[PDB]
Order: structure tokens, then sequence, then C-alpha cells
């Protein structure tokens, strides 16, 4: 009935880089 | 202080990040220009280049100073008339 199947390895899904971006502030308006 | 923002540029790592071609040149730009060619021009002149004291743009500036005061006059004595 039934074929067999194998265990292969996963083909590397696309990366996912968790990065933490650090946005700086702005300015303060001398006056 | 006044907490002031200091120019900065990261990457881009995308598809907008080679897109722009144009050609403007900044105050800068000019700045760096007139000071390279007065510091090579200061360099087949007086031999050294530590650029302390330029006195070829001293003459330059005279003569233009010259030519200055030149047109001067000659508006405010067309005004004599």
């Amino acid at each position: 009935s039934r074929l067999i199947f194998e265990h292969q390895r996963r083909l590397t899904p696309p990366t996912t880089r968790k990065g933490t971006i650090t946005i700086e502030p702005p300015p303060q308006l001398p006056r | 202080d006044r907490r002031s923002f200091s120019s900065r540029t990261p990457v881009n790592e995308n598809p907008d990040g080679v897109q722009y071609r144009r050609g403007f040149v900044t105050r800068h730009q000019v700045s760096g220009w007139r000071f390279v060619m007065r510091r090579i021009a200061s360099g087949v002149a007086l031999h050294d280049t530590r650029m302390l004291v330029d006195p070829l743009r001293t003459q330059s500036r005279a003569v233009l100073t010259g030519a200055l005061i030149l047109v001067t006059g000659l508006v405010g004595c067309f005004i004599f008339s």
C-alpha cells in the first residue's frame, strides 16, 4: 500500500535577525 | 545644554539605497575645493605647505579691493551728476 518516507534535513528557512534597533533622540529647541 | 544632534548617516540594506543621481555642489564642497586649490597653489610658489600665512590670496584680494573701490567711486561720482 503506502510507500515509505525518509527524514531529511529541513531546508533552512530564511533567517530573522531579531535585532533591537536604537533610535537617537531629537534636539531641544534652544530659543 | 541645548542637546544638539551631530549629523549622522548609517546604511540602507534594501532597494532604495542606491537611487538618487542628484549632482548639487553643497557649500562644504565648494569651501573644500577652494581650500585645496589654495594649498596646492601654495606648494609650487612657497615650497612649504603648512599654510600658516598665505600671501598669494592676499595679493589677489588686494587687487580685488582695488577693483571694488574703483567701481564704488565710479558710481559715487555718477550720482554727482
